[PDB]
């Protein structure tokens, strides 16, 4: 878990 | 206490009034000017319903009144295939 | 309980009766409906007079052949003070002739 | 044990003696006919029910039973799951009927249009937009041969309904021409001293421009649509315009107005149509879109699932309307459980969406782009949670194939310069970061920033999300901290401006800055970012207060013209 | 060759292509012609035009009268059930409704209705629609028990010997005993009036009922009675029923010598009268595979079960309970055969397809899942412990736990607490908890299975030997309780050696467990001698591996009816 | 392998 949710 | 469900053919079907109010339409036809018939039993003319199918309607009345809220298993109403279509339109018109 | 269609010419009384009840109570029902004396009423179970003494269970009406779904018919005749009258039950009607679909034609 | 009605008993008997009276059932009253055909459905006689529903004359009398329409939409669906192409046969039969009565008087031509309008509206409600388009094209032809006032109103209404079936089928190139033709007919109406209402047409144009990611012009056109709503409009038209205006306000970053717009739309649908209507399910779907874009995420799953359960009861399986609810609930459940990582219910709804859309739509259709994206996003996040390398490199490969398919569809339809293809680029950048591919992920993310910055502004939600993804790529993966710091600050500032301090996307930026400063220096920044992250968690403890949005809307919030006027006076 | 197409077959193609305009006139055709038009509609993919005619009772009745083309009818009927139309329930409802209207009719119409109902219910029983065949046979029984005439008791008991058949296949075992009692009541009324009816069919179906309910002690007595009631004038189908079900009741009571005679005679009779591609011959192949599975002849059971499945996939189609039973039986047999090899690809493929059928055509609470799930929850165990991964192993064991728990819940709902099927589910759960590292629950489930199997089946049986093998494999290899593991291994090897001779497959598992048992504590003389015994076991197994295929092992006419029966009965004393 | 087959 290093980035945010996908667009 | 009895009503006289006269069919189109002329066969009067003297059935109990409590049986006749199973159908909403007969209850409506027995309300208002339809209840003003003083001659005891009320005559309900059915010039669109033939006699052979109104007889099955009255049998259904005596069937549903006797088999209402029954504790045991209930049998289906015996309806002939050759009368099923005519008794389908008779069941819609009578709302029973 | 036994369920009957007391038919005379075109009238059809959709009444009920007890299996142990006698013909006198049924004639009293017809008193209560067609206001006729029981002495002017001869009841026919398929061309057979019912004596007033016997019960509905004995003459043939049971709770299996006279169900509420298909009540068993019984005849009726009126006297009119002249040697009574014969049974004149008029059949209801003929349902439309719906032929067998698999009949070769 | 209660006796069955003599109506139901005779329905059972007429069905059982079916073929000997199958040509006599068509002589029955309309409600009796619907009950006979519904009994054929209930007994499992889908073959004879399909053989009768493929006939336009039989089906037109079935469509007259409005109160039992919710049954018909179900029955129809079973036939379309039975393998019998009822919608295609009905549309072809209606086209043949119109071709036959092309030369006839207007008293029978108007009758077929009204039969065509109800059938086309049924197929559009059922979701057969490719089959509802033929019916409406035939109706538009019937309005096109002659030129008069009544035919002009019918042509305007038919172009309005034809725009809707060209929007759900994702044919926008034909949709713009449909709107131009509709505008031509309304100009011809206006030159004869008569004005027709433009609320429904401009609402469908707002849907068209929202689908084409033209959010600014869609917002302008939903303002134009809402400028012309009166009390004489049908409830369905007002609901549709309110939904489209709310969605355009959401993507226009105007979250305040969209609140009242979508809440009044949901209340209007729940009041007039009820809690078990497909239109109310559409309102719930748009309400979930609102709640997902507001960062009220945990509530949104409870609204998509409410939308899905209505669309799964009114419509059976293998339908585009239940598939859109599936793909939207799959995304929101992926969004809601992104931090938790339990993508079990999310993947099931994603595979159900593609498993439907691949069955009823062609492989080159755009609804696969919005469905393959969600499944690939769930698959990518699942595989980084499991420790099997041979399974991770398979799930990321499958997600790579799905992202490439979605990108191909988006680039074929919208072109390379569009918001949809750019968020596909950003999703590919995230996937390439997960694939341990560095330069390719950087190129994808830079392209996503370039396309999402000019077409959405410098301070939009989507561009902030892509800036956060690029910052995580530079920080956790590539070690390019000099740019990653600026990108993280930009993303935090934009998220603070649009959403505030309770934005759920700020955690992945705060921890990124914490790690970056841990491995570059300035520990006094690390301590205060730990303090800010703790404050953010404490604020999210109160912002996490779960309610029911069906109670947030409550009962009788405002008036119909009150919400429209409040939206209009605020530009 | 390029033969021209027959004018009959060419006119079928022309009539079908003009089907819509001639729907009403095809009903006015001879019964052999009317089938071929409908079979062409099936072959052309027009199942919905086919299904609109097979939903009708009287069109399907004339289609049913083509007795030779019943395999084609079964294939197209299964195609309609896979199509989506519910023709099996539609025909049952139509028969019941059209048949309750002639309760007061003359004897000719009533007996015509009873004959049509026998044909239709027998079709739905052969097709596997037991829930939709019970209603047909219930209506038939209703019309038989109306008049107090002589032949009505014969037709009533002929209805009841088929209600008991379609209730065993529907796992409605609680109605089965009352159906047997009512059939015996009409047999009593037949015997009072000096007309003794043949009791082979009813006693056979009662034996199947009691074998299914795990009442093998009483099922063996009832199959003795059924075999006593075999005469020369019986139909071949009834004789085959009694033989295969008596063989299943004998192989479960360790009467292996009798069971092979009965089941080989049943297979020979099924292949003789019916043929090599008949559903009844496939039923005999399934029971013969059950025999071969229960006498350690596993390799022949796999090929025999595959023969049964290939027939059932040929006559029937896809989502059918008969194909599902063939799959769940072949999956277990392949699981047993490849238990040492570890290649559970075919076994898992057959187990997954078995559940994929029953979950589609039967309710989720039906008992028939409890078998199939069990088989899958065995195979999914062995694949998991073979896989070196821990995540996949844990997930597969959790799935097997779910399947075993559901099967055990179904066994509790239907059979109760002290049934052999419940003991099997307890043994499977004990094996799983041994694999799940839940040692206390493993030994609890295993010892509960030991108690249930010992108090009901008996001390000297195969199932209790297999369960003590599981329990002491838990004790020895895993739980490290080396004292009573020796006693349970000695019991297991004693029962296995006395029951299957020296070539029992589980003997090598028990021998390896015993060698590990001793090597963990010493006593190397025991290790040496039992290594020698294990070497003898390997020398015996590969010697007896070369046995010919079991399909032709029954040969062609080796014995005859009333000689197999007499050989089975005179040695019962 | 440690146990036998399943019943
Ligand atoms: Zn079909």
């Amino acid at each position: 878990l290093t980035r945010n949710k996908g667009p | 206490m009895y009503v006289k469900l006269i069919s189109s053919d002329g066969h009067e079907f003297i059935v109990k009034r409590e049986h006749a109010l199973t159908s909403g339409t007969i209850k409506a036809m027995l309300s208002g000017p339809g209840q003003f018939a003083e001659n005891e039993t009320n005559e309900v003319n059915f010039r669109e319903i033939p006699s052979h199918v109104l007889s099955k309607v009255c049998m259904y009345f005596t069937y549903k009144v006797r088999y209402t809220n029954s504790s045991t298993e209930i049998p289906e109403f015996p309806i002939a295939p050759e009368i099923a279509l005519e008794l389908l339109m008779a069941a819609n018109f009578l709302d029973c | 309980d036994v369920f009957l269609m007391i038919r005379r010419h075109k009238t059809t009384i959709f009444t009920d009766a007890k299996e142990s009840s006698t013909v006198f109570e049924l004639k009293r029902i017809v008193e209560g409906i067609l206001k006729r004396p029981p002495d002017e009423q001869r009841l026919y179970k398929d061309d057979q007079l019912l004596d007033d003494g016997k019960t509905l269970g004995e003459c043939g009406f049971t709770s299996q052949t006279a169900r509420p779904q298909a009540p068993a018919t019984v005849g009726l005749a009126f006297r009119a003070d002249d040697t009574f009258e014969a049974l004149c039950i008029e059949p209801f009607s003929s349902p439309p002739e719906l032929p067998d679909v698999m009949k070769p034609q | 044990w209660i006796p069955e009605t003599l109506y139901n008993t005779a329905i059972s008997a007429v069905v059982d003696n079916y073929i000997r009276s199958r040509r006599d059932i068509r002589s029955l009253p309309e409600n009796i006919q619907f009950d006979v055909y519904y009994k054929l459905y209930q007994q499992g006689r889908l073959c004879q029910l399909g053989s009768e529903f493929c006939e336009l004359e039989v089906f037109a009398k079935v469509l007259r039973a409005l109160d039992k329409r919710h049954l018909l939409h179900h029955c129809f669906q079973a036939l379309m799951d039975h393998g019998v192409k009822v919608a295609s046969v009905l549309a072809y039969s209606f086209s043949r009927r119109c071709s036959y009565i092309a030369e006839s008087d207007a008293a029978v031509k108007e009758k077929a249009i009204q039969v065509g309008f109800v059938l086309g509206g049924f197929l559009s409600d059922a979701g057969w937009y490719s089959d509802a388009e033929k019916v409406f094209l035939s109706c538009l032809q019937l309005c096109t041969l002659h030129d008069e006032m009544l035919h002009w109103f019918r042509a305007v209404e038919c172009c309005v309904r034809l725009l809707h079936v060209r929007n759900g089928n994702c044919k926008y190139h034909l949709g713009e021409e449909t709107f131009k033709l509709a505008q031509t007919y309304m100009d011809k109406l206006s030159k004869h001293g008569q004005q027709a209402n433009k609320a429904a047409l401009y609402g469908e144009l707002c849907a068209l421009l929202f689908a084409k990611s033209h959010y600014d012009e869609a917002y302008k056109w939903c303002i134009e649509a809402m400028k012309e709503i009166t009390a004489g409009l049908p409830v369905k038209v007002v609901v549709d315009v309110l939904r489209q205006a709310s969605k355009a306000c959401v993507v226009k970053r105007e979250f305040k107005k969209a609140e009242q717009l979508i809440k009044h739309a949901v209340y209007l649908a729940r009041d007039h149509f009820g809690s078990k209507h497909p239109k109310y399910s559409d309102t719930l779907l748009d309400y979930g879109f609102y709640l997902l874009n507001v960062d009220n995420i945990c509530q949104s799953v409870a609204i998509y699932q409410a939308a899905l359960d209505i669309r799964q009861s009114v419509f059976g399986g293998k339908n585009i309307h239940v598939a859109t609810a599936h793909e939207d609930l799959a995304y929101s459940s992926y969004v809601h459980q992104y931090s938790s990582g339990k993508f079990d219910n999310a993947l099931f709804h994603a595979e159900r969406a593609i498993g439907i859309i691949t069955h009823i739509l062609p492989e080159d259709h755009l609804l696969l782009a919005s469905s393959k994206r969600v499944k690939a996003l769930i698959l990518e996040e699942i595989a980084i949670d499991c420790h099997n390398k041979e399974t991770e490199q398979r799930l990321l490969q499958e997600a790579h194939d799905l992202h490439l398919s979605s990108l191909q569809l988006a680039k074929k339809a919208f072109g390379e310069f569009n918001v949809q293809t750019a968020k596909h680029y950003g999703n590919l950048g995230r996937l390439y970061q997960s694939m341990r591919k560095f330069k390719e992920a950087e190129e994808m993310h830079i392209k996503a920033i370039q396309i999402k910055e000019q077409l959405l502004g410098q301070e939009d939600y989507e561009v902030a999300l892509s800036v956060g993804h690029l910052a995580s790529l530079y920080n956790y993966d590539m070690n390019q901290y000099e740019n990653a710091e600026k990108l993280y600050l930009r993303s935090i500032a934009i998220g603070k401006k649009l959403f505030g301090e309770g934005y759920s996307g700020l955690e992945y930026d705060y921890r990124g800055l914490i790690k970056l400063y841990n491995s570059i220096g300035n520990y006094e920044k690390v301590f205060e970012y730990h303090n800010v992250l703790s404050n953010w968690n404490r604020l999210r403890d109160r912002q996490y207060s779960v309610t029911d949005a069906l109670e947030d809307v409550s009962t009788s919030p405002q008036s119909t013209e009150e919400v429209v006027q409040s939206f209009l006076i605020s530009q």
